[PDB]
RNA sequence: UGAAACUCAAAGGAAUUGACGGGGGCCCGCACAAGCGGUGGAGCAUGUGGUUUAAUUCGAAGCAACGCGAAGAACCUUACCAGGCCUUGACAUGCUAGGGAACCCGGGUGAAAGCCUGGGGUGCCCCGCGAGGGGAGCCCUAGCACAGGUGCUGCAUGGCCGUCGUCAGCUCGUGCCGUGAGGUGUUGGGUUAAGUCCCGCAACGAGCGCAACCCCCGCCGUUAGUUGCCAGCGGUUCGGCCGGGCACUCUAACGGGACUGCCCGCGAAAGCGGGAGGAAGGAGGGGACGACGUCUGGUCAGCAUGGCCCUUACGGCCUGGGCGACACACGUGCUACAAUGCCCACUACAAAGCGAUGCCACCCGGCAACGGGGAGCUAAUCGCAAAAAGGUGGGCCCAGUUCGGAUUGGGGUCUGCAACCCGACCCCAUGAAGCCGGAAUCGCUAGUAAUCGCGGAUCAGCCAUGCCGCGGUGAAUACG
RNA sequence: AAAAAUGUUCUAA
RNA sequence: CGCGGGGUGGAGCAGCCUGGUAGCUCGUCGGGCUCAUAACCCGAAGGUCGUCGGUUCAAAUCCGGCCCCCGCAACCA
């Protein structure tokens, strides 16, 4: 994991637009390329759309998911088993 | 064994150095 | 394909380096792209003039590039004119003071890498390939040469089947480190692709 | 997609961990050593070509 | 006795060069045999088939494709896929027109690229107490010429490489034989690692190969003596540390040395058997070195290069994904299944390499990864560094274990803009399969196999158990 | 004095 | 609704008699040998026994109906 003398990793330009949702009175649909971005605890109850190199996923945050990425949600690969 | 990191042979193979293997 | 060049080969017995220097990890690459940006100006612009071998020299932010050459005074020109075309010219992509000399070779059929230059244009000019070779081992044979090879390989007279094609007169010791022997390639490209001569010149053992 | 890749590499980049060496001669990206700028083909042309600067063919 | 229709572009004869034979003869190679250790079963690492997928880029295909191109895929790499963008373009030389710039510091939006922007301020020779007007590195906008393509063809190609095979061979010039292909030479007797050499001979020479010249290792000599070494007197905080010395060890350049030169025996000879001297004996051990050719071998994706093909797209930029998928199958490896072992502590003996946003002594924090301090070294000086197996002491007592270390939970560390997919390491816990592996199958003939560790290239880091090297300990066996 | 069958079409560069 | 026999892995046959146990050859799939294929060698998978119903603790096996498929018979006028 990130060496913790470094920050919780957020790209920035994300974590802008859950603040500015929070102080408007929330929520927009929040479309991010950012799979890295960790999941922090201004984002619980939004839900994001995050791009898996094909689509961006809805993925609604709670609680119990915080100390996670958002790649961690949108699933890069489909799979169905083999025939 | 050599597997084993958590002895003073395991830490010999893989290099590194930690409580089973200090220098 | 399984030979090995026969000057890496003598490389330290018989063929001392076309670069001469020390520099230390810190800027070999530096000086070796700096060699290598010079012989690509000078192997273009003085290919006229019989280009053989290009010796370039260095020590303390100087460079004495010298150059054996045919027809020496296609390179220095007028009066020393078109040679300091040059002089300077290699001095704005050297920024050293960059010292060039030129050299004559005593015989131009004992230089392998201008046989093959030469019978390279005779095939770009549409010559007979297999009597093009013959006529170019006969020449290094009679100016005292102890022996010579010559190897064309590729689409000979344009045929769709390519081939090689080759001749060798006197004797050309490839497994002897103590004989001299010249090499030199040239490519030559026609309209029906590209043409691969080899020149091997054995001048002797030492 | 190549000579445009000979180029974006000579660039500096937006982070220097996405700085990677190139041949300076032919351009190939993989075995290119740190000390002569040049790719484990061309390092083996010029050296029997001699303009490798005190460079010889090992053997022991 | 004996047709025809129809049908083929041959059917044939001898001889030649090859290739082939479950024909022959004579030879050789870890080819078998004799051995020793493995693989095939396990878990895992990696390469591949197959399947899957938006994409899981592409190539390699029996030996000679499969830890191969990849000597470093998180972004980059990247050639694939998705989406957002660019259009003389990321890149080259040339021509214009409008600006008239050169360059450096921002700003809005956006995932970024991008698009829209904002500042100041260009010399060059000029007319200068003037407006400055021009012109010029180089910039930028429009317009073109053109760029660009890892798109296709290795069955159009150069170059380079694999392979047969370090196997002993492949040929030429003149002469001779034959109507001719072609033969002779090169076959035969003997000998060699060898078309190596000897004798013979319608052949006589020659060339490419073999050998040799070259590099490392083995003994001796010269030359040198610091950063290397310490034989002997002086100190000595007891460290070659200081005096001092270069003897030795070493370091690195030039030399000597082995040639069947000598003796016995055989033989026509080349040679072969043995002996002596000698560090080394019959080519001392290892390397580099690979004939004419073969395989329409391999590589247009390293590069080059003909032709075909695309041109607001088959070019280019970005962000994200994928190259790491997983019902399966194969190759190459790592780790083991234990007591000739495992574990902890103490303690010895290497070599070759690397090291200035490098290697890091020593110091404190920390169980540790590491962190903070912080000397020395542009390195025979300082550092990586501990070599490990081993030697000593002690613990385990035959258990799926104090064997084994997969899998998984949690907690950290570090490089990096960033470790979700997809890093390496450390610590607590978890502690799977595996009891020596079916049919089948691999390597090695000596400092070899086996086993032990160490370094380097690539490299921010690293999926390295891979590769290229390095020494430590050190067998068994060959009747044939 | 012999266990053991087979090798699609065109092309031979 | 004259009398017999049969239905069970993909094919062809045991197992039923005597209720509890599914077996044999080929074929099919994974490996091996071969340059490759075949043969050959080493492994493995696949059948709820035509069907419905009954007896029984328990049915491929025993009993009754239905489906299907072969065989025999049909004489005296
Ligand atoms: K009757
Ligand atoms: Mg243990
Ligand atoms: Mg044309
Ligand atoms: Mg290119
Ligand atoms: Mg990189
Ligand atoms: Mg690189
Ligand atoms: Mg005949
Ligand atoms: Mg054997
Ligand atoms: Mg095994
Ligand atoms: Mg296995
Ligand atoms: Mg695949
Ligand atoms: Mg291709
Ligand atoms: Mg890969
Ligand atoms: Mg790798
Ligand atoms: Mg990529
Ligand atoms: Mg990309
Ligand atoms: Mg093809
Ligand atoms: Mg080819
Ligand atoms: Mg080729
Ligand atoms: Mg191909
Ligand atoms: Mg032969
Ligand atoms: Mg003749
Ligand atoms: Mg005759
Ligand atoms: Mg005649
Ligand atoms: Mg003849
Ligand atoms: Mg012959
Ligand atoms: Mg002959
Ligand atoms: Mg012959
Ligand atoms: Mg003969
Ligand atoms: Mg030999
Ligand atoms: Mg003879
Ligand atoms: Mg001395
Ligand atoms: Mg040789
Ligand atoms: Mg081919
Ligand atoms: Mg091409
Ligand atoms: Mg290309
Ligand atoms: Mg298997
Ligand atoms: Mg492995
Ligand atoms: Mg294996
Ligand atoms: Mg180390
Ligand atoms: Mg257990
Ligand atoms: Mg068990
Ligand atoms: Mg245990
Ligand atoms: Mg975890
Ligand atoms: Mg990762
Ligand atoms: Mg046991
Ligand atoms: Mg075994
Ligand atoms: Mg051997
Ligand atoms: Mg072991
Ligand atoms: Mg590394
Ligand atoms: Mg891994
Ligand atoms: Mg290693
Ligand atoms: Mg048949
Ligand atoms: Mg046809
Ligand atoms: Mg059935
Ligand atoms: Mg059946
Ligand atoms: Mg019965
Ligand atoms: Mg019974
Ligand atoms: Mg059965
Ligand atoms: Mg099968
Ligand atoms: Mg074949
Ligand atoms: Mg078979
Ligand atoms: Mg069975
Ligand atoms: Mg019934
Ligand atoms: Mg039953
Ligand atoms: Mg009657
Ligand atoms: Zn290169």
């Amino acid at each position: 994991p990130r060496s913790l003398k470094k920050g919780v990793f957020v790209d920035d330009h994300l974590l802008e637009k859950v603040l500015e949702l929070n102080a408007k009175g929330e929520k927009r649909l929040i479309k991010t390329w950012s799979r890295r971005s960790t999941i922090v605890p201004e984002m619980v109850g939004h839900t994001i759309a995050v791009y898996n190199g094909k689509q961006h996923v809805p993925v609604y945050i709670t609680e119990n998911m915080v100390g996670h990425k958002l790649g961690e949600f949108a699933p890069t690969r489909t799979y169905r088993g083999h025939g | 064994g050599k597997g084993d990191r958590r002895t003073r042979r395991g830490k010999i193979w893989r290099g590194t150095y930690g409580k089973y293997r200090p220098r | 394909g399984n030979k090995i060049h026969p000057i890496g080969f003598r490389l330290g017995i018989t063929r001392d380096w076309e670069s001469r220097w020390y520099a230390g990890k810190k800027q070999y690459r530096h000086l070796l792209l700096e060699d290598q940006r010079i012989r690509g100006l000078l192997e273009k612009e003085l290919y006229s003039a019989g280009l053989a071998r290009v010796d370039i020299e260095r020590a303390a932010d100087n460079v004495a590039v010298t150059v054996h050459v045919a027809k020496p005074g296609v390179v220095i020109g007028r009066g020393g004119e078109r040679i300091r075309v040059l002089r300077e010219e290699l001095a704005k992509l050297t920024g050293k003071n960059v010292a060039l000399n030129v050299q004559e070779v005593q015989n131009p059929n004992l230089s392998a890498p201008l046989v093959a230059q030469r019978v390279a244009e005779q095939i770009e000019r549409r010559f007979a390939v297999r009597r093009a070779i013959k006529q170019a081992v006969q020449r290094v044979m009679e100016s005292g040469a102890k022996g010579a090879k010559v190897i064309v390989s590729g689409r000979i007279g344009g045929a769709e089947q390519a081939r090689t094609e080759w001749a060798a007169q006197g004797r050309v010791p490839l497994h002897t480190l103590r004989a001299n022997i010249d090499y030199g390639f040239a490519l030559a490209r026609t309209t029906y692709g590209v043409l691969g001569v080899k020149a091997y010149i054995f001048l002797g053992e030492v | 997609a190549r000579k445009a890749l000979i180029e974006k590499a000579k660039r500096t980049p937006k982070f220097k961990v996405r700085a990677y060496t190139r041949c300076v001669r032919c351009g190939r990206a993989r075995s290119v050593y740190r000390f002569f700028g040049l790719c484990r083909i061309c390092l083996r042309e010029l050296a029997h070509k001699g303009q490798l600067p005190g460079v010889r063919k090992a053997s022991w």
